[PDB]
DNA sequence: CTCTCTCGCTGACCTCTCGATG
RNA sequence: AUCGAGAGG
DNA sequence: TCAGCGAGAGAG
């Protein structure tokens, strides 16, 4: 069903199209009660159900409800394996360079322009 | 990095590529198999 | 068919096609339901297919002709 | 010679010929001696804790002392805690005594108990502090010109390097940083160009004098002191905040502060001796004179008036032991306290404050317990047999914190050096990636007060060898001429010959009688303890000797201990010094003995005033070692026997009447038998299995913890849903298995037995904290442990109480009060609580014991590097037999002898046949019940055979009962001793064979047990010592069809413990590609791993009888795609 | 779920490194957010901007600009770029190799009774390895209905499953593999025979291809599942298809050790042995005479022999005559296939002779007779090696009687050459070479004397007179047959050990004048350890070079396949003689 | 135009046991 | 799971 | 550590 593999640089629109949820500021799993934080690195809405065909709150627990988002939680009812698939994104508040395209033997982000690596590295590090 | 810069394609014509993807290698008892694919392209 | 398979190689032509012909013949007996052309002698389908190939009763053209006749 | 009581029961016959002038020392001195100079009081204050206190101490320090341990070693092992003592320190600000922490203590055998387990600290071999001059041989530059350099290494602080350049310019490096011109440092010491030229010049030649300093000044871009400091500051710390105060302070603290630099006493001594000074004492900080002298010496070496040093010379490396590392860690912990004390001394307060308020003991204890338990040199102790522990405690390592690395180490440091002679064994070393980096101490080796190895020699004066003994080190012995230990001497001590083979200056040659200075003490001076137990070692190749010495440490103890017929004479020393036996402290008479206790009544002339005078020895019974083996002690004395001091009262594992015994004596024939010993296979008889000669006991531990989780509380109970009534049969009312129950795989113990493992229950333990609740069995058993422990103590004290009461009744109130106080103290110590982990209520432990018998697939070996695997067990009527109808035990292949040149295994086989031959002649005499005179005559003739030996046993002083007891002990064969380089000759073996009425060729006629026909040639038959190694086929067979899988990569797990699968690696894929098997490769890559739908479809199809697969896509590729996308790179599959 | 949080037995959890770097980046980015709202001066802002780019560079590839961030321990954290590269990355650990089902492992012993296409498998392993097949065959016969009844029956180990298991392995091959797989002969296919015990039994004739031994070695076993896999195993990888090497032409299955010794012992001859001078009607009479005890295996006799030769059309033609031979050779003639000459066994056989016999049989007759011939050769060699009773003893290491005189003469020579140095007549660097040459010549003389005394020793009586013949010494026979020994090691056993070398590489001036029968002293033994340690270190520390070279060679040329039948081009190269025949 | 000389950057099979730390 | 230590082919 | 290679400044 396929015959080739393609590779290229990404763009903000493509990354936003990959994601199933917005930025995630909160941190963790709430060690006290193991249910994940809303809008976090582990989050039920952004990434998916924690259990098969069950809501986070628990209002819906039947296959007949499949394809229904929760009004009070915002969590869709689906197989939990989708947690291996869905991705997310973070909105940076300032542009940041990519270490791969800056540091290399044939530097790329500094070969389109004339200046060598030393002065450009000085500029990037606010000096 | 170089591949992402250039924007390359891979046609999967060797042994290692087919091993990694999980298909029949184009040699031995699988050789004839690949001959069919070219006939349909 | 047993211990050594050199007899069938000289008839089919090479080792890489003998495997495919034998597998195609054996799947007919195991799952499809067909009767051997040789005495069974308490053997597995692979060995029966190899014996039939060695005798001379099975090759690609015969299977193609039989499939055309069936349909 | 007068013989000891233990040694008069069975006397080994010695074949040695050179008299011994020095005794073998105590084999565990290196550990005990080192740890002694760490906790004992030293008024001069220069070794241990006193030095550390005096090195950092406002507050005034007065003294210190160590307390009394709460528990003892056995209770610590049972409970699972550390055996330590409290540290108390006296300070004045007011006088007060504070608490500093816990110091772990060393036991009587040189070990530590840390968390209920025994550990060993390994000694370290490292570079000595000082100054060293070296030069790379070549390949630094294409010009092929050598470059010279010098280095200074302290105990603490920073490094300092001087070096040259291809253009002959001096450069200096600090802490392996970027180069600078050398003269800058000179400018940093208040020197002008005139003064520098005055120092280094007086004239400039081109062969013996050099302008190197002037050219370096030319290249030097500096002319002022401050410029030098700012250049150094910029080089050391990039960022350039140049300040005058900042520049001075860095140079002041870099090499000239007592709190940041320390050149120790050994470093000072080596530094002074390298520069040909006079005094050997000084300060720990550098000076301008030292740096100038180093520069001059390097320049002189460049000119050609000196030589470089050998870095691998054993006079440049020294030994660091546990008592030094402990002090270092304690000082590191102590320096953190003073910062807090100084900080809290600046807040401002008085009167109400006390010294205890300013001392926090957490950092010190943290550092000490980190070192004792997490260091690389603190190791889980090896406890296979008595030899393993001795070998582990005498090890030297080149790795560690201030050491080397396995991968970065080259080829020269791994080699045998001429200075190793008599100090490090040149044989025993690991055969893997660690070859050359781990070493063993020699038999007589020591260390001096600085930490350098030394060895003893005999003084020679005016051509006669005397008994005066001196210890010399590697530096000292290079100035003398030393003779070998096999030189011949007459009764006056003169050299018989006019030319003697001697060593001098790293070479060996012949010298005259009057040019000799010293002489060796023994012929076993150059080997280690393990290599001195191989008979006929001088007929073996070095590789096979290494293999045999290594394999001798993997043997497993058997049900019955059996001494070797052929030995070397070092068995008693190892057995006694290991500490696995019981040795009498004082002489006396045996009063009571049973299977688990011995009581000795002390002689009158060895009693202190006001003492009852009895000694009680309790024995260890059926305890597991670190390797899941068995430890058991057995008495070897009878009732009413007399005992002297130092006599063996009980035997340990692998010990027979006080001698080390690792294997069994077997009758062997060298011949091929129908292909059942093809490569290295071994054919064994059924009589060996029937007699249980290689049966071993293994003990295993299992634990069960009930969690204190808040969600659901859990407790131990008999009720279990969905189980039969028969299942609860072995369980009591409280749900815990009975003692003595025979369980098998898949049985409930505490609810559990791992699959395939059986055994018997021999021990159950219950652990509880200071919490709440208890169970009926724990009330029955956990309270039973305490009551039984109290009963044993009461029984032990009762004997002394009765003795004192009988003595008095012939002031009872004082004695009664004292004994009641002792009983109350014992009860209080036994009734204390246990500190568990949070979230845990109680723990239950169960011990199982299983027996293992030999079967095809087990590994066997001898002492000469010959190993193999059992292939077949043969019925007795198939084995070859002789003219009397006696079969053999083992059949071995002769084709394995001539290629591997270990001829010794043949020689032993000839001698063992002789030894047994003596015993037979005794055995018959005991069956016919002859008179003591004939036995006396025959045994005396047996002990006198030899060619000028040194033993000289005389039986005319023996009692009749003593002669009878000796003959009874000698009826299975006469033991024989042959030292490593002074042993028996072929002629002596043939004389012993002739005395035993046996052929002198060692070969007889054999018959085929299946047909009765005679083989066409005579065969070699004899006796040889065999070992059973800890590689059992019961622990290696494994198989799997389906099971559990990982989480991220949905592939099978690995390891027999968790029921894993085998790995199909890259090379196997290459092999399948070279065959052309595409379908097998695809089947292995997808449907047996990573294909979630394909695996299920294949399983269902196989169950339904259809052998076909439907492959899909592996999950690891999807994981890789997502991972690459997470880096901000777009990768995808092109369907079109 | 690709960076999960794993619970523990205790309340605490174990986390990955990625969840820490994400939190660091998130916190720092949010810290930048507050400063913009509060309108802080740009001096404070410029510091924080440098901070964020420092965090991101840690998450992508830690350590490109050295600022490595650690965690609870003092160990660098692992970034995203660390999970796809290196020896432990996804490519080299999960995609080019992995773990599989239906596999097992165990220790290997020897089975001397097997046929070339068979192996011995424990039934405890076999029961687990073939579980679904047994479940299916149980459900087929109605002995169980649900999927749990069959599992219970197998767990209880009833007496009916031991016949199902025998039926479901009758013609199903298995794959055996040994851990260092250097070429394609490291995996091979066999047919199982169920045995009792826990060890795997391996054919003696396939060891050399595996580089296998019986000292503690281990092996792994795999099971093919589909029909195509079974046919591939039977037709490509079965051990009866792999008899010639793919790197050259010579065969790979060759007898060694016991077999060579047995055949060599049968085919020798003696003088004035029992039964010498008879005339026999054929090999069967010779076997009768040997078994009855009326003749020796080494007696020289006359026997009537019939042999066959192929004609131009390929038919076999017979020829009968009388020949001078021995009893053992006539006995051995009965296992040789038809179409080979009698002269191929009328001599004393060694390793090379047996290998040549096998190659000639393959060249003339074909593949199927060769397997039978090899198995019969192995059986006969094992059978007749045991009957001889060959052993080894200390009296077999014979030392020449003239060693003392040669050594004394050499010592006198080297002592006399020092007089030319005490009073200046030779270079201080010239006596070294002279001493070395003297000692080398003495070593050669001693070795020659020893080998001349060992090889021939008969002093035998032939019908009255005295005669000489080849010896029957055990060590000499072992070395001459080509079984294990070498002429260089007999020198160390019974001659002189020779000259040693210093660790740098220079030659020590005086040699070792003692062999291994008469032991060494302390100085000689100490000198001999330098080379031993040097060789062991060399063996240990340079397997990685070969591994790396092999990996590079495989990677450079892994995609070259024969994809055409005739190129049509006329070019070539010209080959010159190494013989010409072996090169074209 | 063209040899010298610093200075980084990437590379070096399979299996088993123990403890301490997450 | 990671780290450290040891062992076998 | 050690071996190997390319990128970058020098002094003509
Ligand atoms: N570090 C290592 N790397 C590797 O890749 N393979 C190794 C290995 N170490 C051992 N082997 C394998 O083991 C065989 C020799 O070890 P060994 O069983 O003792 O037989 P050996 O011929 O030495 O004769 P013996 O000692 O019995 O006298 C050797 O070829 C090899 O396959
Ligand atoms: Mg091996
Ligand atoms: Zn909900």
């Amino acid at each position: 069903e396929f015959d080739a593999i393609k590779i290229a640089l990404a763009s903000p629109d493509m990354i936003r199209s990959w994601s199933f949820g917005e930025v995630k500021k909160p941190e963790t799993i709430n060690y006290r009660t193991f249910k994940p934080e809303r809008d976090g690195l582990f989050c039920a809405r952004i990434f998916g159900p924690v259990k098969d065909y069950e809501c986070l709150c628990g209002k819906y627990k039947r296959l007949k409800h499949r394809g229904v988002i929760c009004e009070k939680c915002g969590v869709e009812v689906t197989q939990t394996k989708v947690r291996r698939e869905r991705m997310g994104h973070i909105e940076l508040a300032s542009p940041t360079a990519h270490i791969w395209f800056l540091k290399s033997l044939p530097s790329r982000i500094g070969l389109l322009l004339d200046m060598p690596l030393r002065d450009i590295e000085r500029v990037l590090y606010f000096e | 990095t170089e591949a992402a810069v250039a924007g390359k394609r891979d046609e999967l014509r060797g042994l290692k590529e087919n091993v990694i993807v999980g298909r029949l290698i184009p040699a031995g008892t699988g050789y004839a198999y690949h001959q069919d694919r070219m006939r349909r392209r | 068919a047993r211990v050594t398979v050199q007899d069938a190689v000289e008839k089919i032509g090479n080792r890489f096609d003998l495997v495919l012909v034998a597998a195609r013949r054996a799947r007919q007996m195991q799952v499809g339901g067909k009767d051997p052309l040789v005495p069974e002698e308490n053997d597995k389908t692979t060995v029966i297919a190899l014996r039939e190939i060695e005798e001379g009763l099975i090759n690609n053209q015969i299977l193609d002709v039989r499939e055309r006749q069936e349909q | 010679m007068v013989y000891s009581y233990t040694e008069k029961k069975r006397i080994r016959k010695d074949f040695g010929k050179r008299p011994q002038v020095l005794d073998v020392p105590y084999l565990l001195s290196i550990q005990l001696d080192s740890f002694q100079k760490f906790i004992e009081q030293d008024p001069e204050g220069q070794y241990g804790l006193e030095a550390a206190f005096r090195s950092v101490f406002e507050l005034q320090y007065v003294s210190y002392r160590l307390g009394e341990p709460v528990f003892d070693v056995q209770e610590c092992q049972i409970r699972g805690v550390t055996y330590s003592a409290p540290l108390r320190v006296k300070l004045r600000l007011k006088e007060q005594e504070v608490y500093m922490g816990e110091i772990p203590l060393m036991t009587d055998n040189g070990t530590f108990v840390i968390n209920g387990t025994e550990r060993v600290i390994v000694s370290q071999l490292h570079r000595s502090p000082g100054v060293f001059f070296d030069s790379d041989k070549g390949k630094t530059h294409s010009s092929g010109k050598v470059l010279y350099n010098a280095r200074i290494i302290p105990y603490r602080g920073s490094w300092l390097d001087f070096e040259f350049d291809p253009k002959d310019n001096l450069f200096v490096r600090i802490d392996r940083r970027r180069k600078l011109p050398a003269t800058i440092i000179l400018r940093a010491l208040n020197y002008t160009t005139e003064q520098i030229l005055d120092l280094f010049f007086e004239f400039t030649n081109d062969l013996d004098h050099g302008p190197y300093i002037s050219e370096t000044l030319r290249v030097d871009p500096t002319n002022d002191r401050l410029s030098a400091l700012v250049e150094i500051y910029r080089m050391m710390r990039p960022g350039e905040p140049p300040t005058r105060e900042a520049a001075e302070s860095l140079f002041e603290n870099l090499f000239f502060s007592e709190d940041r630099y320390d050149l120790s006493a050994v470093g000072r001594m080596k530094f002074n001796r390298s520069l040909l000074r006079e005094e050997i004492e000084g300060s720990g900080i550098l000076s301008k004179d030292d740096i100038i002298d180093v520069m001059k010496k390097l320049i002189d070496i460049r000119n050609g008036k000196g030589e470089v040093d050998d870095i691998d010379h054993l006079g440049n490396r020294r030994i660091r032991s546990v008592g030094e590392m402990a002090e270092n860690q304690f000082r590191v912990g102590l320096v953190r306290v003073e910062r807090a004390v100084k900080e809290r001394l600046s807040l401002g307060d008085l009167d109400t404050l006390m010294p205890q308020d300013m001392i926090n003991a957490k950092p010190i204890s943290a550092a000490v317990k980190e070192f004792f338990g997490s260091s690389q040199l603190s190791q889980f102790m090896d406890q296979n047999n008595p030899l393993s522990e001795i070998t582990h405690k005498r090890r030297i390592s080149a790795l560690g914190p201030g050491g080397l690395t396995r991968e970065r180490a080259g080829f020269e440091v791994r080699d045998v050096h001429p200075t190793h002679y008599g100090r490090v064994c040149p044989i025993e070393t690991p055969e893997g990636p660690n070859i050359g980096l781990i070493n063993s101490l020699s038999v007589y080796a020591q260390t001096n007060e600085y930490g350098f190895l030394e060895t003893p020699y005999r003084k020679v004066t005016d051509g006669v060898v005397t008994d005066e003994i001196h210890y010399l080190s590697a530096i000292e012995e290079g100035n003398y001429v030393i003779a070998q230990a096999n030189s011949n001497l007459d009764e006056e001590g003169h050299f018989v010959e006019d030319l003697v083979t001697c060593r001098s200056k790293g070479e060996s040659s012949l010298f005259s009688r009057d040019q000799v200075d010293y002489m060796d003490v023994s012929t076993q001076q150059v080997v280690s303890v393990g290599a001195s137990l191989i008979p006929f070692l001088e007929h073996d190749d070095a590789n096979r000797a290494l293999m045999g010495a290594n394999m001798q440490r993997q043997a497993v103890p058997t049900l019955r201990a059996d001494k070797p017929l052929v030995g070397t004479g070092m068995e008693r020393a190892v057995a006694v010094d290991s500490g696995v036996t019981a040795v009498a402290k004082r002489g006396g008479v045996v009063q009571y003995v049973d299977a688990s206790r011995i009581v000795i009544k002390v002689n009158e002339d060895e009693m202190y005033p006001g003492e009852a005078g009895i000694d009680i020895y309790n024995l260890t019974k059926y305890t597991r070692s670190n390797q899941n083996t068995c430890i058991n002690q057995m008495p070897c004395v009878s009732l009413g026997e007399p005992v002297e001091r130092g006599d063996v009262l009980a035997d340990g594992p692998s010990t027979d009447l006080g001698e080390l015994a690792l294997g069994q004596n077997m009758r062997v024939a060298f011949m091929p038998w129908n292909g059942y010993n093809f490569e290295d296979s071994i054919l064994v008889s059924e009589r060996v299995v029937q007699e249980d000669r290689f049966t071993t006991i293994h003990i295993q531990e299992l634990a069960c913890v009930s969690r204190d989780t808040k969600l659901g509380p859990e407790e131990i109970t008999a009720d279990i849903p969905n189980v039969g009534e028969a299942a609860l049969s072995k369980l009591d009312e409280s749900g815990i298995v009975y003692i003595g129950a025979e369980v098998t795989g898949g049985d409930i113990l505490v609810g559990r037995v791992p699959n395939g493992v059986s055994g018997t229950v021999i021990d159950v333990q219950v652990f509880t904290r200071d919490g709440v609740e208890k169970d009926k069995r724990a009330l029955e058993i956990e309270e039973m442990q305490l009551k039984q422990a109290k009963k044993d103590l009461s029984e032990e004290l009762q004997i002394l109480e009765a003795g004192l009461f009988s003595r008095i009744r012939a002031q009872y109130d004082e004695l009664k009060h004292e004994f009641e106080k002792k009983l109350e103290a014992k009860r209080r110590k036994i009734t204390q609580g246990d500190d568990l982990a949070p979230g845990v209520l109680k723990i239950v432990k169960v011990y199982l014991a299983v027996k293992r018998r030999i079967q095809p697939g087990d590994k066997m070996a001898g002492r000469h590097g010959n190993k193999g695997v059992i292939s077949k067990i043969n019925p007795i009527e198939d084995m070859p037999y002789d003219e009397n109808g006696t079969p053999v035990d083992i059949v071995l292949n002769p084709l394995g002898v001539p290629s591997r040149m270990n001829i010794g295994q043949i020689l032993e086989t000839h001698l063992g046949m002789a030894a047994k031959g003596i015993g037979d002649k005794i055995n018959a005499m005991l069956k016919q019940q002859q008179e003591v005179a004939k036995l006396r005559e025959f045994i005396q003739r047996a002990y006198d055979l030899g060619a000028d030996v040194r033993q000289k046993v005389d039986l005319s002083t023996f009692s009749d009962e003593e002669v009878m007891r000796l003959a009874e002990n000698l009826r299975k064969g006469m033991p024989i001793a042959t030292p490593v380089f002074d042993g028996a000759k072929e002629a002596e073996i043939k004389e012993l064979l002739k005395l035993g009425d046996l052929p002198t060729s060692g070969q007889i006629r054999l018959y085929d047990g299946r047909t009765g026909e005679q083989f066409e040639r005579p065969v070699t038959v004899g006796y040889m010592y065999m070992l059973k190694l800890n590689h059992l086929v019961d622990d290696k067979m494994h198989a799997r069809s389906t099971g559990s899988y990982s989480l991220v990569t949905q592939q099978p797990l690995g390891g027999k413990a968790q029921f894993g699968g085998q790995r199909f690696g890259e090379m196997e894929v290459w092999a399948l590609e070279a065959y052309g098997a595409a379908y097998t490769l695809q089947e292995m890559l997808t449907v047996k791993s990573d294909d979630v739908n394909g695996r299920t479809k294949m399983y269902k199809n196989i169950v339904d009888g259809n052998h076909q697969m439907e492959p899909g896509m592996p999950e690891s590729f999807n994981v890789l795609l997502k991972e690459i996308r997470s880096l901000g790179i777009n990768i995808e599959l092109e369907d079109e | 779920d690709l960076r999960p949080l794993v619970p523990l037995d205790g309340g605490r959890f174990a986390t990955s490194d990625l969840n820490d770097l994400y939190r660091r980046v998130i916190n720092r980015n949010n810290r930048l957010k507050r400063l913009l709202d509060l309108a802080a001066p740009d001096i404070i802002v410029r510091n924080e901007k440098r901070m964020l780019q420092e965090a991101v560079d840690a998450l992508l590839d830690n350590g490109r600009r050295g600022r490595a961030i650690t965690g609870s321990n003092k160990r660098p954290l692992k970034s995203l770029a660390d999970m796809i590269k290196g020896k432990q990355g996804r490519f080299r650990q999960n995609l080019l190799g992995k773990r599989v089902d239906y596999s097992g492992r165990s220790v290997i012993t020897v089975g001397p009774y097997l046929r070339l296409h068979q192996c011995g498998l424990p039934k405890k392993m076999a029961l687990e390895l073939f579980k679904p097949f047994i479940y299916g065959k149980l459900e087929l016969r109605g002995l169980a209905t649900t999927i749990k009844a069959a599992k219970k029956m197998v767990e209880r180990e009833e007496a009916v499953v031991w016949d199902i298991l025998d039926e479901v392995i009758r013609e199903h091959p298995v794959l055996l593999n040994r851990a260092p797989t250097l070429h394609r002969l490291g995996i091979q296919a066999f047919e199982p025979v169920l045995i009792e015990g826990k060890a795997i039994q391996l054919h003696p004739l396939v060891c050399a291809a595996y580089n296998a031994d019986f000292d503690g070695d281990q092996m792994a076993v795999h099971v093919p599942l589909t029909l195509e896999a079974q046919l591939e195993a039977r037709a490509l990888m079965m051990s009866t298809n792999n008899i010639l090497s793919p790197a050259n032409g010579e065969p790979i299955i060759v007898p060694s050790q016991d077999v060579v010794l047995g055949l060599y012992y049968m085919t020798r001859d003696c003088v004035n042995a029992k039964g010498e001078g008879m005339v026999l009607t054929g090999p069967k009479e010779a076997e009768r005479l040997y078994r009855s005890g009326l003749a020796s295996l080494h007696a020289r006799v006359k026997v009537r022999i019939t042999e066959y030769e192929k004609d131009a059309n390929g038919e076999l033609v017979a020829k009968t005559s009388l020949k001078d031979t021995t009893v053992g050779r006539a006995i051995l003639w009965m296992i040789v296939p038809k179409g080979l000459p009698y002269s191929i066994v009328n001599q004393a056989l060694g390793k090379k002779a047996i290998s040549k016999m096998l190659n000639t049989c393959y060249r003339i007759l074909g593949l199927k007779p060769t397997v039978i011939f090899a198995d019969q050769i192995m059986y006969t060699g094992f059978a007749y090696a045991a009957r001889s009773g060959a052993s080894v003893g200390i009296d077999d290491m014979v030392i020449p009687e003239k060693k003392h005189e040669i050594i004394s003469e050499a010592e006198a020579e080297v002592a006399e050459i020092q007089e030319q140095f005490q009073s200046g007549l030779v270079t201080a660097g010239e006596r070294y070479n002279k001493v070395i040459d003297i000692w080398a010549a003495a070593n050669d003389r001693v070795s020659k004397a020893m080998m001349d005394n060992l090889q021939t020793e008969t002093v035998i009586n032939r019908d009255g007179q005295e005669e000489k013949q080849v010896s029957f010494n055990s060590i000499y026979m072992m070395a001459d047959s080509g079984a294990r020994g070498s002429a260089a090691q007999i020198r160390q056993l019974a001659g002189m050990r020779g000259l040693m070398a210093k660790p740098d590489g220079s030659i020590i001036e005086t040699p070792i004048t003692a062999n291994f029968r008469e032991g060494l002293n302390v100085l000689q033994y100490f000198i001999s350890t330098h080379g031993a340690r040097k060789g062991l270190a060399d063996t240990a520390l340079k397997t990685a070079n070969s591994g790396y070279l092999t990996r590079r060679l495989v990677d450079v040329a892994q995609d070259l396949v024969v994809t055409e039948d005739d190129c049509g081009t006329h070019e070539g190269i010209m080959m010159t003689p190494e013989p010409l025949r072996d090169r074209v």
